[PDB]
């Protein structure tokens, strides 16, 4: 009777607590992230917090390279994040082999979302405590952002934010778009779109960042890559010379 | 590993109730309203696109899906469940029919196949029922136009018009008033938009609404020409613009 | 897939599922079997919870396994079928491989085995059934009567009964059946049977069915009248005193 | 492990009962009433459509009467979805018999298989039983017109007249009151409608809430014929038998 | 091959089957009954591959007896032959197919008519007034085609048959050691124990 | 409610997985073991408690090798540790068989990670009761890693787990600061023997036995090897000295 | 509930322990070994006068030189005896010799713990342990006359005399005194008969009790009613003799 | 095509005395017209006073002897180091051989 | 508490314990004492055999796995048969495939890994038996102690079972002495018998209750029972 809270079956209210608690787990890392679309690029920013001195900072990341074109940032525990990453990478490699063309960001999101939907219905699979944000510059849809959650839900966004302070980040962005009247950052270069991202991340969170406080990924026509502490610093120095 | 959940997760309670199915239904009542109206020359299914974030792009998510070129579906309840159900539906229409007979299945039969898939999730080992109810509308040369409703139990029934989800009770009542056996498709679309209005709180426009119809054949939407007997799909999803133009004569 | 151990031991050394299976038997209609000096008779009662049935088609209680052996039972009807089918199949298979019909004891040992197996196998519950198997071994005239239960245990009886109120009718039989001199007549044997059933049937001309088995595959089920006649000659025995 | 959430749908109660079957039946007892009456020259199947609306399309609806064969049909009481799974396997079974022997499947043979399927979900597999009860009305050249019934338990029996679903107790009593062996199909048809009419939880017994079927031997032929009445045919008969 | 003959007269079916059993250089038996009773009013004769022959017949027998016990009824001759065809047709595409040919003679107690069915190892089934498997027909069909009449008596039948068996003893190369004859009618199956000089 | 800690793959209302957390307890209760990443390789060391004079000295080796270039050491349930190494050996063998090149250390880390994470997805399995420090030298230098029962793992400069894990972390952190330019293999061996002696204070009751292994490009040729004989006794002295 | 292969805090397997309980309720069974052969006796225990007492088989032949007696849920013992007979026969086929009594026993015991719902070690398919014990008696050229007690636990012991079933504890205590290495077969016969009589609720006759033995010369034989009756009589006389 | 069989020549002899027995064999192993070895033992002591030799195709012959010796080993484990009688060994060897009835050990074995 | 975490082995307690395994471990303490010790030339096993009645026999405690390896048990007799049989196969496999005697240390690893499999997967149960393995291989004489938890250890000597702590102290005490009993098996055995007697209480070791096994340099693993062990009582 009360075990409707331990496995993925309905509660009398028509709810799935385990899915809810999975969502809870996504914040374990206490890290926020956001993504935005440029005129022809897509950027994802995520906080990076490496407090232990014994850690090799370079081996710490929640941004993944799924394919030459798809990049994925994860909000949730690293072990589940890595399980998801590996799967998506496999799903992408396979898709190319079978259908003859690179798997589109939205399709990979759907496929991953469906996989999640299953853990929601089958009782022996637990959901993954993660929220996956996929980004790229689709050869058909252009800059793309698609995120999926432990519920098996997913959708595309103009821009998006995820983490403990998701709301603060979101409304900041909402505002900016209500203003600009367009569904993207009208910028030709990605360096500028990245700067826009870091800037609004700062405004919304009311925090300043050093080069080791962030993690950045950029998706362009036929290539997704991540920035280095230095690539970042350069970007940080730039916004500083505007304030 | 190895799924050891070989037993039923939905069983009979002493009162004769099948809990999980009941709960599933509950989950459906919580869902956003969606409806269907059958006219003499067409059917219409519609629902509200309850964007879950102003940053989301409502179009990237469709609640009204084409199953075959003459069958459409809409739901109320759990989106993810409905999504996989739509893929299974589109596939079963092929594997269990088009691949045997060389023609798409007739509405009642596809609906029946979908229903079976759900029924199984009600008795098979280690799973929970689907938390959704569907409204499938289609047309086939021998049965004409039809509209069906499929529940988490696997039950289904034919309707002239109906609604499910949040405001089903109210909406169903408004339909019983305005419906008759002499409606033309445009009328059903009109009644459709009117009915949906009551259920919608905030913005009501071609961007917050999703509506499709099963009507005439769309040769212009076929993609090729040269085969007389192939005239085009009867299923057509209205555009944001098409919706708004209508909202003006609302 | 499903292999949960449904029949297991409890502290006191019991296997409740098998015991509860026996409970199902107690609730079933009564069945009795008495062997004569050259025949065996089986009788079963007919419930009355509802009456408007079609006796022509409604499955009867005494089933033929082979032309010389029959099986009646008390307990769940759905369950009995599975046992009857398996028994009938094993019967033909035995003829096919050994070139000789099964002995009554063998057909019994087989049915009993199937039941026992369902008490120590995963994912299955025991048959809520007890059976009476009777007939004549091939080319033999010594009547055979055996009984089996959910546990899988079995043995032979001069006369026996199972089902509701079996306690009663057994008592009757224990003080109405002499091994020294068993019913030397099919008639006097079918009489003792109907007499024993009447102790519990509470006047049931149509509530009582009988089947007589004679040596060499001679099995026939009596009709209401034939039976109703026995009932009559019996109620007079009472009044005439 | 998983044992923790295993309901154990196939076990005996201390009284030797099968919980799920019992409960399944309890479920069936709330389903629209279904009646089957067997006359000397035919059989009648009548069922009450549970839950209806002005909008519910009736010409296209068939929630209780399904044709299995050309000579067998069933009336359902319980989960429609569960029913269909069983219905379909039955239809296959009839065709396999025909493909093997070149003879239509005898009515009991089909009923025993379907019942056996049910019996199974009762003894193994850890699955829930089918929440369905069937009234089989069919005809064969060995027992002529037959009327059967099977429930979640996997047991089946033959009847002259019977009902399944809601208010069976009341319906049974009424049939056991006016049924006579010499009855003619039309007499049975009339008795059937009367019984429902008196056991309905509804206000009046209208056609839109009914499904009807008859397996008679159209004298002008020499062969038997199944007929599932259409909305208008039910509407007509309703007026004639005096229920208007 | 062996002689498997069948002829359906007015009120019965007659089955004649050679008695010889040869294994290479030696004739092992001269009293072999190439028959199996599937039910009180249904008899099946057979010929073909060494092991398969009986293995198939007995397998069919077992199954028809099981159907009888279970339904407490005797399947029509037509139904039995259909079952038998289905089985051979399966064997034809199996790993190791039964190489058997059969004649099924039965009396339909419901139709009250005798019936003869011919079925080969491929599952080719046909109903006939008279028939035979192997080469037997090559010498006998001309005789039957000529003298056969639908209303013949069981006695006339056995005569036209004796006539056929003589042609076989005259023109056929092998010594089949005579035939064993059997009649299936409204009363069942019986063996004409005196055909060695009838 | 409660009981969110009896089944392995269950999320508690606050998003945790207690079974994994309880696994960690078994780890913390284990012997202390560490890893130091030097400028061209890695060093591994572990505490071996002398439960009694009866244990043959130097005989119950704890550190294991994977392939020829990887070293593994763990704290917690030893058998669970061996099990994990066996999988690692299979994992590395499979990889080499197809790609020819011996498995890169980072790739190896994820193989173990994915495997250990797998034992937190079902209730039919128990999570691993060990934390594992492992690493080696490959095409891109040295790599040191530590894997948690949760499946989590990261790259480290220095790593410690077990009973005396705090002392170790303290001492390791010091090294990091006092050597911003790197530590040598030879030096990490000494520094490792010291940290173990220091961390042995949180278990100062039972006498212990030190065990060290290393994988240095210049000292071992990139192949994992056990520090024995003189270089060993030498580090034992450097430690025995600085502990007084 | 709780796994069928779980350990108690005392280090015992629950299902096995409970198994042993059902056995205590079983009909008495006794075995005595003597350099002249081994005797096996059992308590029929008919649950009614209408039950033909000789259709009660609680002493069966494994092989010509091996027999056994059972106590507990006797239906459970059917497959155990099948395995046992097949083992004895198979060994002969593969080695052209008789199976040693101990090996036969070890073989039966090996099925004992083959139960569970998915126990890691092979494919133990059997939902519960057996609810019956056995006294395996036989003779072989290696260790001559032998008596074995095999339990659902999977273990077995060799005894000179052993009693299992409802009357055991008392009967065993008795045996402890009555038995001596110089017993004769006949002596053993009476002793078994006597102890059965003492623990049996029923007045021991040749219909609710059965005797049998196994000797090198004639192997395993089950005494027919007449033969036992006389031994019973012969016993009453010797007893009332003092 | 691939032929799984070969011939290594050799010849063996077994003679039984009243209270003794002998098993002999040349020690030459060959392949066609070439000598593989002038000394390659072919007769083996398998314990329990049993000598054996599987002559013909050496790969098969070695396989068999090895398999039999192992059978003796387990016979001791299972039956308390009980001596395996020659007759029993013979029956056991029969099963070893017939076990590969449809892809035999191409050897003529004598014990 | 414990009640909620000891239903199987796939469950950790709040403190990181595995009760089902701990319970299994108990079965050993409840078993009959057995001792093991070795010098540089030999490895010895001494065991106290237990009986049921005085009409029954004494349970064998020592099993031979190969000509150079064997063990003694304490706990579930069946499990010891299962494990010793698996150890026999491994010894056998090493010989057939590699013509190599299985190293005692290696056997120890295999046992460990096998035991561990029944402590992490649903359905299985830990083995409820302790084992003392002795063997002479390429690196001399060895003694291993096997625990159902999977922990296998190499020692100079040890003991398991009831009152075992007695002998273990005696050995831990005599160590420097017996470890040097090379080239004299009879002594090593007397040293083993003296150790095991430090765990007696109920009775004194008799001829049909004492079980001794030995293996060494030029000594195939051999067992002594009855009169065979008379010269040591």
């Amino acid at each position: 009777a009360g075990y409707d809270r331990h496995i993925t079956i309905f509660s009398p209210e028509g709810r799935l607590y385990q899915v809810e608690y999975a969502f809870k787990a996504t914040n374990q890392t206490n890290i926020n992230s956001l993504a935005v679309r440029g005129k022809d690029c897509t950027v994802v920013i995520s906080q990076k917090k490496v407090p232990d001195k014994l850690l090799d900072p370079t081996t710490v990341s929640y941004i993944f390279c799924i394919s030459r074109t798809i990049g994925m940032v994860v909000n949730g525990p690293i072990p589940d994040a890595r399980n998801a990453a590996l799967r998506a990478k496999a799903e992408a490699a396979e898709f190319r082999y079978k259908y003859g063309y690179d798997m589109p960001c939205d399709v990979l999101a759907k496929r991953m979302a469906n996989l999640s939907q299953i853990y929601t219905q089958r009782a022996y699979m637990r959901p993954l405590g993660v929220i996956l944000t996929f980004v790229s510059v689709d050869e058909e849809l252009g800059p793309s952002i698609y995120k999926t959650d432990p519920a098996g839900y997913y959708v595309g966004y103009k821009a998006t934010a995820t983490g403990p302070k998701q709301q603060e980040i979101t409304t900041n962005l909402e505002n900016h778009f209500k203003k600009s009247k367009i569904d993207h950052i009208n910028e030709e270069s990605w360096e500028k779109v990245v700067e826009f991202a870091i800037t609004h991340m700062i405004d919304a969170l009311g925090t300043e960042f050093s080069k080791n406080d962030l993690e950045v990924g950029v998706a362009t026509k036929d290539k997704f890559f991540t920035l280095s502490a230095e690539n970042i610093e350069e970007r940080l120095v730039a916004i500083a010379e505007q304030d | 590993m190895t799924d050891r959940y070989s037993f039923s997760l939905t069983t009979f309670s002493p009162s004769g109730k099948l809990g999980q199915i009941d709960y599933a239904l509950t989950a459906v009542k919580q869902g956003v309203t969606s409806l269907g109206i059958k006219a003499t020359n067409g059917v219409v299914i519609a629902t509200e696109k309850k964007s879950s974030s102003p940053l989301a792009m409502s179009e990237t998510l469709s609640k009204v899906s084409l199953l075959t070129p003459d069958i459409g579906a809409v739901y109320s309840g759990m989106g993810p469940d409905y999504r996989v159900l739509v893929d299974k539906s589109r596939k079963v229409a092929h594997t269990s029919y088009k691949r045997i007979y060389g023609e798409y299945p007739p509405t009642k039969l596809l609906v029946s196949e979908v229903a079976k898939i759900m029924q199984e999730a009600t008795q098979s080992g280690g799973v929970r029922p689907f938390g959704v109810s569907l409204l499938i509308a289609g047309h086939d040369e021998f049965n004409g136009f039809s509209l069906y409703q499929v529940d988490p139990s696997g039950s289904y029934f034919p309707w002239k018009a109906t609604a499910i989800g949040k405001g089903s009770v109210a909406a169903k009542t408004f339909l019983e008033k305005r419906w008759n056996d002499e409606l033309e498709l445009e009328d059903a679309i009109h009644i459709a938009l009117l009915t949906l209005k009551e259920s919608v709180e905030g913005e009501f426009n071609g961007d917050t609404i999703e509506l499709a119809i099963i009507g005439d054949e769309n040769p212009d939407l076929l993609g090729y020409t040269g085969i007389p007997t192939d005239k085009g799909p009867r299923f057509r999803k209205l555009t944001s613009q098409e919706i708004n133009d209508r909202l003006e004569a609302l | 897939g499903y292999d949960r151990a449904l029949s297991i031991f409890s502290p006191d050394g019991h296997i409740f599922q098998v015991e509860y299976a026996l409970e199902a038997v107690k609730r079933g209609t009564c069945a009795v079997g008495v062997k004569g000096k050259n025949c065996v008779v089986l009788g079963c009662e007919r419930r009355s919870t509802l009456k408007l049935q079609d006796t022509r088609i409604t499955p009867s209680k005494v089933s033929k396994i082979d032309s010389h052996v029959v099986l009646s039972f008390s307990g769940l009807n759905a369950d009995s079928r599975i046992l009857i089918e398996k028994a009938r199949v094993e019967a033909q298979s035995h003829r096919l491989t050994l070139e000789d019909p099964v002995t009554v004891e063998y057909l019994t040992r087989y049915v009993a085995g199937v039941q026992q197996r369902y008490t120590q196998s995963g994912g299955v519950r025991p048959f809520g059934v007890s059976t009476l198997i009777a007939g004549f071994d091939p080319r033999d005239d010594e009547p055979k009567l055996y009984q089996t239960e959910p546990s899988g245990i079995y043995s032979s009886w001069s006369a026996q009964t199972i089902g509701r109120n079996s306690k009663t009718v057994r008592e009757f039989l224990e003080k109405n059946y002499d091994r020294k001199e068993p019913p030397a007549t099919v008639e006097e044997c079918v009489k003792l049977t109907v007499r024993s059933l009447l102790e519990v049937v509470q006047t049931g001309a149509k509530n009582i069915e009988i089947t007589v088995v004679k040596p060499d595959s001679d099995i026939v089920a009596l009709s209401s009248e034939e039976i109703n006649q026995y009932v009559t000659q019996i109620e007079q025995e009472k009044q005439e005193q | 492990g998983s044992r923790r959430y295993d309901s154990r749908t196939t076990i005996f109660s201390p009284e030797g009962r099968l919980y799920q079957v019992e409960y399944a039946l309890e479920s069936i007892s709330h389903a629209g009433t279904a009646i089957g009456i067997m006359a000397s020259d035919g059989i009648v199947l009548a069922a009450e459509r549970k839950v209806t609306s002005t909008l519910l399309e009736q010409d296209t609806s068939t929630e209780k009467l399904y044709k299995l064969n050309d000579k067998i049909a069933v009336a359902v009481a319980g989960l429609t979805a569960d029913a269909e799974i069983l219905i379909n396997t039955a239809r296959i079974h009839a065709q396999n018999y025909l493909k093997t022997y070149n003879e239509d499947i005898p009515v009991e043979i089909l009923v025993r298989r379907l019942s056996d399927i049910k019996q199974g979900y009762t003894q193994h597999g850890g699955l829930r039983p089918f929440g369905v009860s069937f009234i089989y009305a069919g005809y064969d050249d060995r027992y002529g017109y037959q009327l059967y019934t099977s429930n979640p338990s996997g047991n089946y029996t033959g009847w002259k007249a019977i009902s399944v679903g809601a208010n069976t107790s009341a319906a049974q009593t009424l049939l056991q009151m006016d049924y006579k062996d010499d009855m003619k199909v039309d007499d049975a048809i009339e008795l059937a409608l009367k019984t429902l009419s008196k056991t309905t939880d509804s206000s009046a017994l209208t056609y839109d809430r009914l499904e009807f079927a008859t397996i008679r031997k159209g004298a002008n032929d020499g062969e038997v014929y199944q007929k599932i009445f259409k909305p208008q045919e039910i509407k007509d008969i309703l007026v004639k038998t005096g229920i208007t | 091959m062996d002689i498997i003959l069948g002829i359906r007269v007015q009120d019965s079916v007659i089955l004649a089957s050679s008695k010889a059993v040869t294994r290479g250089i030696s004739v092992l038996k001269d009293s072999d009954d190439k028959t199996r009773q599937l039910s009180p009013h249904t008899l099946m004769s057979f010929a073909g591959e060494a092991g398969d022959t009986v293995q198939f017949a007995e397998y069919i027998q077992a199954n028809i007896q099981l159907y009888s016990i279970r339904e407490d009824y005797e399947l029509s001759p037509q139904a039995v032959s259909s079952f038998v065809r289905q089985e051979l047709a399966k064997s034809i595409r199996s790993r190791r197919p039964y190489q058997v040919n059969v004649l099924i003679g039965g009396y339909d107690k419901k139709k009250n008519k005798p019936e003869l069915y011919q079925i080969d190892y491929l599952g080719t089934k046909v109903e006939l007034p008279y028939g035979a498997h192997g080469y037997s027909g090559f010498y006998t069909f001309s005789l039957l085609d000529h003298h056969y009449r639908p209303d013949m008596t069981t006695e006339e039948g056995l005569d036209l048959l004796k006539l056929c068996v003589q042609e076989l003893e005259k023109r056929m190369p092998m010594d089949f050691k005579g035939v064993i004859v059997k009649i299936v009618d409204k009363d069942g199956i019986r063996q004409v124990d005196d055909f060695q000089a009838q | 409610g409660t009981g969110y800690d009896l089944s392995n793959s269950v999320f508690s209302p606050d998003g945790r997985n207690f079974q994994v957390e309880y696994a960690v307890k078994a780890v913390e209760n284990g012997t202390t073991s560490i890893g130091i990443k030097c400028n061209d390789g890695v060093v591994f060391a572990v505490e071996k408690l002398i439960t009694s004079k009866l244990l043959v000295p130097q005989k119950n080796v704890k550190i294991q090798v994977v392939d020829r270039h990887i070293g593994c050491v763990y704290s917690g349930l030893i058998p669970d540790g061996r099990h994990l190494v066996n999988r690692g050996r299979e994992e590395a063998a499979s990889f080499k068989k197809l790609y020819k090149t011996p498995i890169p250390i980072p790739a190896f880390a994820d193989r173990l990670g994915q495997y250990v994470q797998a034992h937190t997805l079902y209730n039919s399995v128990r999570p691993f009761g060990v934390s594992t420090i492992f690493g080696g030298v490959d095409k891109n230098g040295a790599h040191l890693y530590m894997l948690e029962p949760s499946g989590s793992y990261w790259g480290y400069k220095g790593a410690a787990t077990g009973k005396g894990r705090q002392s170790a972390k303290a001492e390791l952190e010091k090294l990091v600061d006092h050597h911003p330019e790197g530590l040598s293999a030879r030096e990490a061996v000494k520094q490792a023997a010291k940290i173990i002696y220091l961390a042995h204070e949180d278990n100062k009751e039972k006498d212990f036995e030190l065990e060290i292994s290393w994988c240095s490009l210049s000292e071992t040729n990139g192949l994992h090897k056990f520090v024995k004989g003189d270089l060993l006794q030498e580090a034992i002295d450097f430690a025995q000295k600085e502990i007084n | 509930d709780r796994g069928v292969s779980t350990f108690s805090p005392e280090g015992r397997l629950f299902q096995v322990e409970y198994s042993l309980e059902a056995i205590k309720l079983g009909s008495t069974a006794i075995g005595i070994a003597t350099k002249e052969g081994v005797v096996l006796g059992v308590e029929k225990r008919a649950t009614s006068p209408l039950l033909e007492s000789d259709s009660i088989e609680k002493i069966v032949e494994i092989d010509r030189h091996i027999g056994c007696a059972m106590s507990g849920l006797t239906a459970d013992a059917r497959s155990m005896i099948e395995h046992a007979r097949t083992a004895a026969v198979t060994h002969n086929l593969y080695y052209d010799e008789d199976i040693n009594v101990e090996s036969l026993t070890q073989s039966v015991c090996d099925l004992a713990l083959r139960f569970g719902e998915g126990a890691s070690g092979e494919e133990r398919l059997m939902s519960r342990p057996f609810g019956v014990a056995l006294l395996i008696a036989g003779h072989d050229a290696d260790d001559g006359y032998q008596l074995f007690h095999a339990e659902p636990s999977g273990t077995f012991y060799r005894y000179n005399a052993k009693a299992i079933g409802s009357g055991s504890e008392g009967a065993q205590a008795e045996l402890l005194n009555e038995w001596h290495s110089s017993l004769t077969l006949k002596e053993a016969e009476l002793l078994v008969l006597k102890i059965l009589k003492q623990v049996m609720e029923e007045k021991l006759d040749e219909n609710n009790a059965q005797l049998s033995c196994i000797t090198k010369q004639d192997g395993f034989k089950i005494y027919d009613n007449e033969k036992t009756a006389e031994l019973i009589k012969e016993l009453k006389e010797k007893e009332a003799a003092e | 095509q691939f032929n799984p069989y070969g011939d290594n020549g050799g010849t063996i002899l077994g003679i039984a005395g009243e209270d003794f027995a002998v098993l002999a064999g040349d020690t030459r192993n060959i392949t066609d017209y070439s000598i593989n070895s002038r000394y390659e033992p072919k007769v083996f002591d398998c314990g329990d006073n049993i000598v054996m030799s599987a002559n013909g195709f050496a790969a098969d012959g070695d396989a068999l002897v090895k398999r039999f010796k192992n059978s003796v080993k387990w016979y001791h484990f299972d039956h308390n180091d009980k001596k395996l009688s020659i007759n029993s060994a013979a029956r056991n060897i029969q099963h070893l051989l017939y076990g590969k009835r449809f892809f035999p050990y191409y050897v003529h074995t004598i014990i | 508490f414990r009640n909620n975490y000891d239903g199987d082995t796939v469950t950790f307690s709040p403190t990181g314990r595995l009760f089902q395994v701990e319970y299994a471990l108990e079965a050993i303490k409840q078993g009959s004492v057995t001792v093991g010790l070795r010098s540089n030339t030999h490895a010895v096993l001494v065991a106290l055999k237990r009986n049921a009645d005085e009409l029954s026999s004494y349970q064998k405690k020592i099993i031979k796995c190969d000509e150079h390896m064997g063990l003694s048990l304490a706990g579930l007799a069946p499990d010891a048969r299962v494990l010793s049989n698996y150890l026999r196969q491994q010894c056998n496999y090493s010989s057939l495939v590699f013509n190599r005697k299985l190293a005692v240390e290696r056997a120890g690893h295999l046992l460990c890994d096998k035991a561990q499999k029944n402590t992490q997967s649903y359905g299985g149960r830990p083995y409820g038996v302790g084992l003392l393995i002795i063997g002479y291989d390429k690196s001399g004489a060895h003694l291993l102690e096997f625990q159902p938890s999977g922990n296998v250890t190499e020692l100079y000597g040890t003991a398991i079972g009831a009152r075992s702590q007695g002998a273990k102290t005696y050995l831990e005490r005599t160590l420097d002495t017996f470890i040097k009993i090379d080239g004299n098996p009879d002594e090593l055995i007397k040293a083993g018998v003296e150790a095991i007697s430090q765990s007696l209480r109920d009775e004194s070791l008799t001829v049909d209750n004492l079980s001794i096994a030995i293996v060494g340099k030029d000594t195939p693993f051999t067992i002594y029972d009855g009169e065979a062990v008379a010269k040591y009582i």
